[PDB]
């Protein structure tokens, strides 16, 4: 049940992969195609310290009360997108890529599949 | 001539104790170990139990 959720995550167009961070800081769980547990650990403490500032900051710096933020997103260069949406005690980043960025991504893996093609051509020709 | 003695007095050093740490490693609870991957495992079996 649970497994089906990351599944489901990586089925979406345009989402590299999703990690889940506690409130203690340990990540739940990590996308297989990113780093798994070092780039976790290294993504749940810039995280934490962003949405624990950002939560604080709402409160005080804008003097708003009772205002908390939902979801922030980050738009850097080339497809890099990363939405961040805290539920209960755990707050996941989900990294995504634009059409252009899955469109290369998707060439890449063409070109993969392709060397490996050669490579077996080349096996079977030594074994010939 | 008054007899003379001659007695040494130094101030105490503070003591001064070298320790070497690394805090690579990521946050973790004390009881677990992040080096050993059976107590990391374990923990996040429990906290996915919601």
């Amino acid at each position: 049940n649970a497994d089906d959720q990351l599944k489901q995550l990586s089925a979406l167009e345009g989402a590299n992969g999703y990690v889940i961070f506690n409130e203690s800081g340990i990540p739940l769980k990590r996308h297989e195609k990113s780093i798994s547990h070092e780039k976790a650990v290294h993504i749940a403490a810039l995280v934490s310290d962003l949405w624990n500032v950002s939560k604080k900051v709402i409160q005080r710096d804008l003097k708003t009360p009772e205002n908390d933020i939902e979801v922030i997103r980050l738009r850097t260069k080339h497809s890099y997108e990363y939405i961040i949406t805290q539920s209960g005690d755990f707050t996941m980043l989900a990294i995504q890529l634009c059409g252009k960025a899955i469109e290369e991504a998707k060439k890449a893996a063409a070109a993969a599949a392709a060397a490996a093609v050669v490579q077996e051509e080349n096996k079977e020709k030594e074994k010939k | 001539i008054a007899e003379l003695s001659e007695h040494s007095v130094n101030t105490e050093r503070v003591k001064t104790g070298d320790r070497g740490m690394s805090h690579k490693e990521g946050g973790w609870p004390g009881n677990v170990d992040p080096n050993e991957a059976q107590e990391t495992g374990r923990f996040k079996k429990r906290i996915e139990k919601s």
